[PDB]
């Protein structure tokens, strides 16, 4: 304990400690910082003797070199429990909400934990419904698995996040984490509160099932980078005691890249576009500890941002691979006003399995795959000839391929603030049973413009009526 | 029993690389052992990759988060190596011979060093003998032999480990001892293979390494090595597999991209120059080390095998990037699996158009040889076609008729999933179909009647099946004998049904 | 077949705890001799041997 | 010089630090030995001088466990 | 001459020399490994007081920081002469075959030696007489020149190599080297062992002339980068003996990877790709060396691989910078039964001008490929047309194009004793006249399967007659 401050690089401290008191790899030092508060800086790496580089999480720019370090000699520590229910935390589980601090004799566990090992792994998986027809057609939201979204900049991933919480919280059957690990403190929070509390279930609101941890993008690299294992720490309470849990984890993408301006400043070799050597490490690390296991379920649903829109980029590479149900949001289907835009091509998911979700399900699905596929075979064909050239049959498929890309379309209840088009909410069954009519043959009739934004086949077929 | 070992002491540790101050007389891969101490009671190995002057710089094969500047470290004067043999066996283990699956101690008598040299030049053979993947596509069109190392090159999601997974399903009573190597795999994914495995009882001859994403990098990065070294002692020296001495080995590397990455990023946190796309210079010999260990040895040797199946996912179906052009290079056969295929209802989805096999026909039983020519003659002539079926409606007969039969065979081939076909079964399926006995059924019950008429030969003529494997092997497979009892059995199923 | 895995693995689980208890009460013998009558100068000697 | 380190669950007499010392001196010179207690090490024959190390009491006991296993 | 390891860092090795004693920029190194045998590193770069970098070429898994080193004051030495003949070398020169090693009586060569020098050089470019009417009519080989195969596996690549090998070994002494640099060691190794040893002629195996050196890619960068200097020396004694070699290098593009992983390994910069920035002079260093002097010729036929199919990549280009003729073997015309799988397009040579060959093979060699210079692009007519029931001219073009196509196979007297028909010699002129002659019409009134696989023209007729 009690260090100095050698150099101030970034938000990367580097630090002296006696020979014999080098704090661990993960330990917590602090800097008095004055004023009453501390810096919390988190250590990285051990330099020598006695030299350990950590990372500020914190402003570090407006203190000097030769600062004393005191050395905690524990890592990051954060409440967890019932107490955290319905509370705000920062990356350190210092409470930010207008409430008090927790108190002194609620268990305070490290945010640095093994992921479950192997035999505790629980693969036992059914379908979530969401109400939301491309996702609970194409890419079941699967209870029990972790599953994303992947999007670029324009397209609406805070909006379908939104929709999915507002459709599936009040339902819980448990308690709910949301970890903001980067994300506007507009939209992603500040305004997920007003939907939480506004919510209301048998006079408990949503909110009071829910902890929310955000280190959002104003925060500097460290409380981004930690942020979320600090939420995976406090739902593991609740996961380990059998409480089913939904997991929101925002953005992870932000998390990859903290991590990225972390090692760039500890000096590390950047690998590929800048990006930190330990990248897939750090993303086992994190994403092995969003597990279900045999004492409890986590419900994971993240979210990741496409650096510009290249799908090959590390970051959204790495997690393709840790996920079971795969959502693609992209930059075209989003611009053809379609605004869900998934690609139901590029989504797919592991439950999408006859014995899990269902015979008709999973055919209905194939179809609805092999058709936007013959269209994605002849897109080219179709922009450069025309639709005259194909034969009758690939003509018929290729009206129904945008028949269902229209039909895919879906108004959300939170989409009321910019759009007048009341929200629904079309179960499972009922969007099976509309694309299997849609696919054999009835609403061909109909033209596309009628099935854009609109809820089951019988919605498309009243408005139709209605327009006779 | 006092023994005096050399010891050094960590001066910097960081993100799983350790500085070793001084260690003299250190081989240039020893498992430095990182005694336990207080705090910690298990001891954390470690590799000794550069031997610096004044400094030994080791990767670590656990958690780094318990190492501290100042500890000591006991250079056993074993080169890293795992544990090998019969009772490894139905057992999932991590890269370094310790179980995880939590069913007892791995029990063994000998540790078969990993990263060892070719088995030869001269000391191999030629592949003759087939490994029976059950896929129809693959056992086929693009053929794998035992000891013929064959790449599975896809997307990120179009079925590779599914194909896989067939492959090792497959090998029931094949006498071969199928060896999955889970690099960079989340541990949920390996517990659902091993799940899967169990289930259809292929846990019995099957060796799983897992080295999960969570798990240190270097654990990834000898992950194939442990693996390939067991495969190596299965191909030397033999498994008592169900009452048999079975010598032949099937590996299946989950990822090899993945052990890339984590190759590339032992060698950053080690501060080697890069190369090309961050990856280290010697990738190439990286691969190059790990895939030509796969081979199948001459009589004198042992006449053993080991098959490697790597697996490759390429970012948007980009071939031409760093590690998938050296590992195609490397290995003597590519498997291309494409997301535009999977999704058109081509179930493997297989691009037999750019996927090959460069062993050949020599993979093949002669049944199959004799049979596949002409699949692989009239698929690629289908596919030239398909430019003119694509938009000309004015074709005459004779190729409206082609592409029908073109068709008909790529609706055989779509095989679902942990349904793997014996090669009885492909091979009466196959001359069922290129003999024109399928020209009259309709291309969307083609499934179906493929269903319908294994179900026929299992459970009516169980001697045309049991004949057609008695002789797969003679130089002439369609002999009158067996081609009789067969053209009967068609001719009876397509009268009774439709 | 696997009723006889089961059994025999069993069999090496139950000789592990046996080799894990015998140590633990091999420190009752010896470690527990350590507070008072363990304390030795001839094993001292022993570390100077060399 | 060289900085040897030997460490022993027993506290034995000042005067055994002293004899570990000069037991020492006849090999190299003034050694700057440094002492332990090790309470979770019941025993050893911790001798570490320069960059080799000498050690069996209780890795014998783990020895055991090797060849029981 | 004793040094000591400081630093071993991959197949890398630093090693510390006395100062008046620090070996050559291309010595050996072998450093003795306890076991009996000793691990042969190369130095590569001379650096500080009395400091080596030397390469492995070997696992370098075994090694200390102390262990002596004992310079050998030469290069790599490896065996050159007629002892070193139908045997299996590796880099070092050391026999992986069963058999045993080489005696010491055996004169040892450096593997580094400058290419002949200008004046040495021919003036003029002579046509190399292989025998193959498709290869020495389209693209001809040069005497001291380089020549390419773009062909995969089934293609006949190995027996077209056996065929060459046969022919240069009766016509002239022809005594060949075959270069297995980064190949597959089941394609290299135990499918070209077998097929030549099994593959005869005058009672004695292609092996048996055919000198083999293999560095696979199992084996270390280093190895892989010096095994084709390993296999120039030895092909380069019997040059100087006087003897015409026919030397194969498979994969170059393999030698041109090898030095790119030696330099990432060594501290160069990289250069365009990663590729080593002495790129071009270690092509120059080998590829010069492969040239046809007055006393004897070294010709060339390397295998190039091209990452993907970029042509673009440094290392073909570089490759092809020192390239004289390309033969690319085409699956479909394998599959179509005839073995010669050339191309007669996407074949070219530098040769197959009128002030080499002559003006009647270049004018023969132009009329042939011209009618295929459209790689019968009427196929697509006759597919949407029938043919359209008549074509008039183009059915006598399309005739001859078929009969040409049939008539470019050959026997082949490595294949005698498989697909049972002796193999035929054709010299260029015999080809020339053959093909003046079909190109005239004597071919004519003859259907098809007559021209499909003889050797001569006067063969076809003989067998019309009969
Ligand atoms: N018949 C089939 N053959 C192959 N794959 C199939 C078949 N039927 C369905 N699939 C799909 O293949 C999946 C199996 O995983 P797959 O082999 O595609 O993974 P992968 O290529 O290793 O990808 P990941 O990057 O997610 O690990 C199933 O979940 C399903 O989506
Ligand atoms: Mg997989």
């Amino acid at each position: 304990a009690k260090g100095v401050i050698q150099e101030i690089i970034g938000v990367v401290i580097r630090a002296k400690f006696p020979e014999d008191e080098v704090p661990e790899i993960y330990n917590a030092i602090e800097i008095p910082l004055g004023n009453g508060d501390r810096l919390v800086c988190e250590v990285q790496q051990q330099l020598g003797n006695g030299v350990v580089k950590a990372v500020a999480m914190g402003s570090t720019d407006g203190l000097r070199r030769g600062l004393e370090v005191i050395d905690t000699g524990r890592p990051i520590a954060v409440p967890v429990g019932p107490a955290t229910l319905g509370r705000v935390f920062n990356v350190l589980g210092d409470p930010i909400d207008g409430m008090g601090p927790i108190g002194p004799e609620v268990e305070r566990r490290p945010i640095h934990r093994d992921p479950p090992s192997f035999e505790e792994q629980n693969t036992q998986a059914q379908i979530f419904e969401t109400g939301i027809k491309v996702i609970d057609l194409i890419a079941p939201f699967t209870r029990g698995g972790k599953t994303a979204i992947f999007g670029g900049a324009g397209v609406g991933k805070t909006v379908v996040i939104q929709e999915l919480i507002a459709n599936i919280a009040k339902e819980q059957s448990g308690f709910s984490v949301f970890a903001g690990v980067g994300e506007r403190s507009r939209e992603g929070n500040d305004l997920i509160h007003e939907m939480k509390e506004a919510r209301i279930d048998e006079n408990t609101t949503v909110f009071d099932k829910t902890v929310m941890v955000f280190g959002q993008m104003n925060e500097p690299p460290g409380a981004r980078l930690r942020v979320g294992l600090t939420a995976l720490t406090m739902a593991e309470y609740f996961r380990d005691e059998g409480r089913d849990i939904l997991l929101f984890i925002d953005n992870i993408f932000r998390f990859v890249q903290a991590g990225s301006e972390v090692s760039s400043l500890l000096g590390r070799m950047p690998s590929q576009v800048g990006y930190q050597p330990t990248l897939g490490t750090e993303m086992g690390e994190l994403q092995e500890r969003i597990t279900s296991t045999k004492r409890g379920s986590i419900t994971s649903m993240q979210a990741v941002y496409v650096p510009a829109d290249d799908y090959t980029d590390p970051a959204p590479a790495t997690v393709f691979s840790h996920l079971d149900a795969t959502i693609s949001l992209e930059r075209s289907i989003a611009e053809r006003a379609i605004f869900p835009a998934v690609d139901p091509l590029a989504s797919t998911s592991r439950i999408l399995d006859p014995n899990i979700v269902g015979e008709e399900h999973y055919r209905v699905a194939q179809e609805v795959k092999r058709v936007l596929q013959r269209y994605k075979d002849l897109k080219d064909i179709i922009a450069i000839l025309g639709m005259e050239e194909l034969s009758d049959e690939d003509k018929l498929t290729v009206q129904r391929a945008r028949k269902i890309e229209l039909f895919f379309s879906q108004p959300f209840t939170v989409a009321q603030q910019f759009t007048g088009r009341p929200g629904k909410y079309v179960p499972v069954k009922k969007t099976v049973e509309s694309f299997a009519r849609l696919l054999n043959g009835e609403g061909d009739h109909i033209p596309e413009s009628f099935f854009y934004m609109q809820g089951d086949f019988d919605d498309v077929l009243a408005a139709y009526e209605a327009s006779q | 029993q006092p023994r005096q070992v050399n010891v050094g002491t960590v001066i910097a540790v960081g993100d799983g690389v350790a500085r070793l101050s001084g260690l003299d007389q250190v081989v240039a891969s020893e498992i430095v052992e990182f005694p336990p101490k207080a705090g910690r009671n298990e001891s954390i190995y470690g590799i000794a990759l550069n031997l610096e002057q004044d400094s030994v710089a080791a990767i670590i094969l656990g958690d780094d988060e318990t190492i501290e500047e100042g500890d000591m470290v006991t250079s056993t004067g074993r080169v890293i190596s795992v544990p090998v043999g019969q009772g490894l066996l139905g057992r999932v283990v991590n890269p370094l011979g310790q179980p995880i699956d939590g069913k007892g101690p791995i029990v063994y008598e000998k540790t078969r060093p990993i990263e060892r040299i070719a088995p030869g030049v001269i000391t191999r053979k030629s592949v003759d003998t087939p490994v029976q993947t059950g896929i129809i596509a693959i056992d086929a069109l693009i053929p794998i032999g035992r000891g013929q190392r064959e790449l599975i090159i896809g997307d990120r999601q179009t079925g590779k480990t599914a194909v896989a997974i067939d492959t090792i399903l497959n090998q029931k009573g094949q006498g071969m001892v199928c060896i999955y190597v889970a690099i960079g795999q989340r541990r949920a994914q390996v517990a659902q293979v091993v799940g899967t495995l169990e289930r259809f009882g292929a846990m019995e001859y099957t060796i799983v390494v897992s080295a999960t994403a969570s798990e240190s990098a270097a654990l990834q990065y000898i992950a194939p090595y442990a693996g390939c070294a067991m495969g190596e002692e299965i191909m030397e020296n033999g498994v008592m597999l169900n009452g048999q001495l079975v010598k032949d080995a099937l590996i299946v590397y989950d990822d090899l991209s993945k052990h890339a990455v984590a190759y590339r990023q032992v060698s950053l946190l080690l501060r080697r120059p890069p190369g090309r796309e961050a990856y280290p210079g010697d990738v190439f010999y990286l691969h190059s080390r790990l895939l030509e260990r796969a081979a199948r040895l001459n009589e004198e040797y042992g006449g053993g095998s080991l098959t490697a199946l790597p697996v490759i996912e390429t970012q948007a179906n980009d071939v031409s990037a760093y590690i998938p052009t050296n590992v195609i290079s490397i290995t003597d056969g590519q498997i291309y699996l494409e997301s535009d295929l999977f999704n058109a209802g081509q179930r493997p989805a297989l691009n037999v158009g750019i996927s090959v096999s460069r062993v050949g026909g020599a993979a093949q039983t002669r049944a199959m040889r004799a049979v596949a020519g002409k699949l692989k003659g009239e698929l690629a002539q289908f596919r030239d076609l398909a430019a003119f079926a694509q938009f000309a409606s004015d074709l005459d007969a004779t190729t409206k008729a082609q592409i029908e039969r073109g068709q008909r065979l790529q609706e055989l081939l779509k095989q679902p999933q942990y349904q793997p076909l014996p090669v009885e079964d492909q091979v009466a399926v196959l001359y069922a179909a290129t003999n024109n006995y399928l020209d009259d059924v309709p291309v969307p019950l083609i499934t179906k009647w493929r269903d319908d008429f294994l179900a026929f030969l299992r459970t009516a003529h169980p001697e045309v099946r049991k004949l057609i494997y008695d002789n797969r092997l003679d130089r002439k497979f369609p002999t009158p004998e067996v081609k009789e009892a067969l053209e009967a059995a068609i001719k009876e199923f397509k009268a009774t049904s439709n | 077949a696997q009723a006889e895995q089961e059994r025999i693995r069993m069999l090496s689980e139950a000789k592990s705890q046996i080799a894990d208890l015998v140590t633990l009460t091999a420190s009752r013998v010896l470690g527990a001799e350590l507070q008072a009558r363990g304390h030795d100068a001839l094993i001292a000697e022993s570390l100077a041997a060399l | 010089a060289v900085d040897a380190s030997v460490t022993s669950a027993i506290e034995l007499s000042a005067e055994q630090k002293e004899r570990i010392t000069r037991e020492l001196q006849q090999r190299y010179g003034d050694v700057h030995v440094t002492y332990h207690v090790d309470p979770t090490l019941i025993g050893g024959l911790i001798i570490r001088v320069g960059d080799q190390v000498l050690d069996n009491s209780l890795r014998a006991r783990l020895s055991a466990i090797q060849r029981v296993l």
